[PDB]
């Protein structure tokens, strides 16, 4: 078969879009940096993979031949990016290169069949059940920040999603880095009974975001193994592997004893920080927090540059305390708060800090102090 | 520049 | 020991205008700072690489007059954070205390002693020209500016009189490949002006400038190793290339009789859309043109192949010819008209394409073999 | 890619 569509351009953009992005740029191996195009049954289908997770879009096409071919992906992103809004573009194969078509622009790219491109067996899935995409959106929201980076931190690069068996069921998602830890929880919705608690890696949580920023309605449908996970929404399927380890007993580190509380005004406060944290450099980002009865003081100290302080209105009634954090950190957690109002509960000088919007009960930060 | 007392990790 | 209050917008706009010339990095650490000068009313920012020094200064009420040079970029970067109509208090207690509100900063500092100045040079030429104007020349010539090492009196723009029929001021650059000429009618002062080679990185500067200006005058200063300009608040000085620029009007072909007219912005969206297939090995886009018609084709061996075809006014013998798809991009970028004009010759002769919409400015632009 | 013509350098 030699595959012969029309197809509207503005529709294979937005789709090509969704697919193409999981492509690696450093990839060398050559059918890796294709797109595979699949059409048939009135059907178009883009699929994409690094081999740990895949994408699928598809969208409904009159095919004028059927059939298939996969094209590198970046390059034809960038062609039909040029391509005008409200046109049509025919894609086709002829007797393994493709021919593009729009007016009297025609491209002719190198190919490789589909049958070099990477096929799974059918998903198995011991665990099936539902969430709202904007449900999805907000637990990704509040933990996706805090996934380490560290190639030295392998199953923390990702997010650990499991239940919690309280009185009743909790859905729960927990992110850390070793320094900053974001734990959010749901009601369970039904038919998560038995779901494993499984890490899912960070570059399928920054896909899936991708795709869920663009507020999308309606359910997602989450099927999951110990090895693999998969969502579904829309016309668009992500299936994931799992990361191979077993994630930390976070619960050692949420202190729930913390007896000193600090508040602030929120936007005071990270505008603050923002200011004296400008002289930072590679050596740290320490500011010392020094908390007395109604005022908090900061300041930064960077011996390449200079000094820096400053001075807010605090609500705080308890034992003076002097006490550092990575600036960076206390932003990307200010940050997250939606509320006026920023509480700190505190302990000593190197003891966790739980910090959460005054209002939320379901939502939850810690961060580790430093040395000042 | 503590790690939180992660159990593993720290 | 200096202590002034300055106005955090205008302070913020004045620095901006400064920084820019410093390098973030250096070996010899306050070639990374703006001198900052306070007296008689006014401070004067100051900015300098050895090469290039810019000075802008504002009026103030002095505290306590004084000097003190303090790092461009992170005064700049904590400036940008203060908030829109705050007033700043920068002090030197005999470091640099920066103060606004509760926000307090002590910065290392370097004393002005150490800041390298230059005496009020002796120019032989003096002067004016729009800020428009000059902005126009420039915009005209600074995108065919040659970057190579190996080429390093190409780095600059030929500024120069030539004595036609009229007297001009010309500006000529070129890397080569695509050459640039812009003409007035010299302004008067000019007379015995040394045709001089203006750098790259004081061009782009100066064009910065030029953009957040209306209209004023500039006052144009030159000698045989300085050019100077100011303008409103703001004074630039940059040595020259020390160089000879090439014999360039040898490359200008006035004769070429071939002429193809093409619909700009579909001749640009096409070279765009072909050449979306190469890489940085090769941008060579073919050429074909024939009666009433232009084709495009771009070939990479390693993706494909890259065709469109255009209508065009064309009544002359057909012709293939190749060039630097994104130069001919560069070049269409320049126009303003509806229609872009190539007055070409054969398959390795320059084209010529002048501005329908400025008969003072031409663009030649050299082939390659396709 | 042949240069422009320019003495010296083309």
């Amino acid at each position: 078969h030699h595959m012969r569509i029309t197809v509207d351009r503005s529709q294979f953009f937005k789709s090509l879009g969704r697919v193409h992005r999981v492509v690696e740029r450093r990839n060398t191996v050559p059918i890796l940096s294709n797109v595979l195009i699949d059409a048939e049954n009135g059907s178009v289908q883009l699929k994409a993979t690094d081999l740990d997770l895949e994408v699928t879009e598809s969208f409904t096409v009159n095919i004028e031949k059927a059939g298939a071919i996969t094209v590198p992906a970046y390059l034809l992103y960038d062609i039909v990016r040029k391509l005008p809004d409200g046109s049509e573009i025919v894609l086709s194969v002829d007797e393994s290169a493709m021919s593009i078509v729009s007016g009297c622009t025609h491209f002719q790219l190198q190919c490789l069949p589909k049958i070099d491109f990477p096929e799974s067996l059918p998903g198995q899935f011991g665990c099936r059940f539902f969430l709202s995409a904007s449900k999805l959106k907000h637990l990704l929201d509040c933990t996706q920040f805090a996934i380490s980076t560290e190639e030295t931190r392998y199953y923390l690069n990702g997010i650990y999603f499991h239940i919690v068996h309280d009185d009743v069921l909790k859905l729960r998602l927990v992110a850390t880095d070793g320094h900053r830890l974001a734990q959010v929880d749901m009601e369970a919705p039904s038919g998560v009974d038995g779901m494993p608690g499984v890490i899912i890696p960070r570059k399928a949580v920054g896909e899936l975001q991708k795709l869920l920023s663009e507020e999308i309605d309606g359910d997602v449908c989450i099927e999951l193994s110990e090895t693999k996970i998969r969502f579904s929404l829309g016309s668009v399927v992500f299936t994931s592997k799992l990361v191979d380890g077993t994630f930390p007993d976070y619960q050692r580190v949420i202190p729930l004893g913390n007896d000193r509380k600090l508040i602030v005004n929120r936007q005071d406060f990270s505008s603050a920080v923002d200011r004296v944290s400008t002289i930072s450099n590679d050596r740290g980002r320490a500011v010392k927090l020094t908390i007395e009865h109604g005022q908090l003081k900061l300041v930064v100290n960077n011996p390449d540059s200079g000094s820096a302080e400053d001075q807010l209105a605090a609500t705080y009634t308890s034992e003076p305390l002097e006490i550092g954090f990575n600036s960076r950190y206390l932003l990307d957690i200010a940050g997250q708060l939606s509320s006026d109002e920023m509480v700190f509960m505190l302990s000593d000088a190197v003891a966790p800090a739980l910090i959460r919007d005054n209002n939320n009960a379901e939502v939850l930060y810690v961060l580790m102090p430093v040395r000042v | 520049v503590p790690t939180l007392p992660l159990v593993p990790x720290g």
